[PDB]
RNA sequence: GUUUUUUCACUGACCCGGUGAGGCGGGGGGGCGAGCCGGGCUCUCGCUUCUGGCGCCAAGCGCCCGGCCGGCCGGGCGCGAC
RNA sequence: GCCCUCAGCCGAUCGAAAGGGAGUCGGGUUCAGAUCCCCGAAUCCGGAGUGGCGGAGAUGGGCGCCGCGAGGCGUCCAGUGC
């Protein structure tokens, strides 16, 4: 049925027989100094021995809650630079011719407010890069006793509102009719993040070194696990 | 896709050409050596008009910046007569000192006959 | 739980070698063979030793699409170095 | 102009008128110049848009016949050498 002037060619892949091809060198390529920085900064976390203010960035609330305080704070938001002047401009016209209950930011506005006692709800970052900003808030607040939680993504904090990046998020105002959903969620982070504090101080972490060496130690530790049961039996 | 290559090879990442508002000077240069200026006169010397005689050459007295070619093109447009080719030195005392072959069809002592010199 | 000394061993500080930073560590798969009772345990192995040439730009199986009038022409993606 | 694809080298550059280092011989010529000016014969390199032409490539072998034979019709190929 088939040319049988067609032969199929197996070239067998062996050392002095045939060359070899090419493979992902991903680890074998040598990579620039700041791309191995930024890569070994990562592993530097887990390497490392963490203290419990460092340790206690790794809770992180999950998508569900995330999500429905998202949806909650889209309600809120602030109105658009533009709408800022348009706003202006029907002053003006009806000059010619009270405030909203908004959320606030900045970690200048906020704390103020904190020891003031005004806000309900804080939203935190999880990898800020100015980190000396954040670690006296949360002790501070299980003192004062307002729920703080730690959400994914500053950019995506700070791009709610007008505004590229931001620290930290006061919840200080709401109306009636966003009340209770607003009350759950305080319920929640207030049973994650603030009523196991006790745990948190206490709760040391880090000293997890690479697989090789976890492997190398524990094919060591299976063999003695071996070597136990049948030594003196 | 795979890393093929072991070492880390930059790519061609971007460049630009001028695209200015204004340019850096106003007034630009004209053409200052004119063509006038770039033959400044022959050698009338007895042996020198002896060897236009024989050889029917002509001997200019060239500025220094112009080129064989050049003396060609400068010769050409003024005067209007073809160049066989052109052979130039340089004199101890400063100056350039040119050979000027000239076709047959057009006489030398007829040139210079038509200029005035003799 | 606190403090002094000895024994060890890491690595994430520090010292040194080479590269074009080219095949690192585990799980899993295959031929052959071993003891125990066709099942299971781990060990073994992973293509080149006959003469001064050499193997450089994959074959082969599948999964789909475009154009022309069921047939011709031209392409893409996997298995093929778990 | 953009998207795919491929390429190695020991690192810019300087450094020999006794190193490597293409492409002219004779004759006469002026008061002073001769591989330099002139005569007669030559040689190498670069470009060329339609490369302007000669020559291989290039012209043959088999079938049906017409045609007394020459020679030409249709049907299959060979050709980037002896």
């Amino acid at each position: 049925v088939v040319n049988p002037l067609f032969e199929k060619r197996p070239k067998n892949f062996g050392i002095g027989q045939d060359i070899q091809p090419k493979r992902d060198l991903t680890r074998f390529v040598k990579w620039p100094r700041y791309i191995r920085l930024q890569r070994q900064r990562a592993i530097l976390y887990k390497r490392l021995k963490v203290p419990p203010a460092i340790n206690q960035f790794t809770q992180v609330l999950d998508r569900q809650t995330a999500t429905q305080l998202l949806k909650l704070a889209h309600k809120y938001r602030p109105e658009t630079k533009q709408e800022k002047k348009q706003r202006l401009l029907a002053r003006a016209e009806k000059k010619a011719a009270k405030r909203p209950p908004v959320l606030r930011a900045g970690v200048n506005t906020v704390t103020t407010l904190v020891e003031n006692k005004k806000a309900q709800l804080v939203v935190i970052a999880h990898d800020v890069d100015p980190i000396e900003l954040v670690v006296f808030l949360p002790a501070l607040c299980r003192k004062m006793g307002v729920p703080y939680c730690i959400l994914k993504g500053k950019a995506r904090l700070c791009r709610l509102v007008h505004r590229k990046t931001c620290t930290t998020v006061a919840f200080t105002q709401v109306n009636s009719e966003d009340k209770g959903a607003l009350a759950k969620l305080v319920e929640a982070i207030r049973t994650n993040y603030n009523d196991r504090y006790d745990e948190i101080r206490r709760h040391w972490g880090g000293n997890v070194l690479g697989p090789k060496s976890v492997a190398r130690i524990a094919k060591l530790e299976k063999a003695k696990a071996k070597e136990l049961a049948t030594k003196l039996g | 896709k795979i890393r093929t290559s072991p070492t880390f090879r930059r790519p061609k990442t971007l460049r630009l050409r001028r695209q200015p508002k204004y340019p850096r000077k106003s007034a630009p240069r004209r053409n200052k050596l004119d063509h006038y200026a770039i033959i400044k006169f022959p050698l009338t010397t007895e042996s020198a008009m002896k060897k236009i005689e024989d050889n029917n050459t002509l001997v200019f007295i060239v500025d220094v910046k112009a080129n064989k070619h050049q003396i060609k093109q400068a010769v050409k447009k003024l005067y209007d007569i073809d160049v066989a080719k052109v052979n130039t030195l340089i004199r101890p005392d400063g100056e350039k000192k040119a050979y000027v072959r000239l076709a047959p069809d057009y006489d030398a002592l007829d040139v210079a006959n038509k200029i005035g010199i003799i």
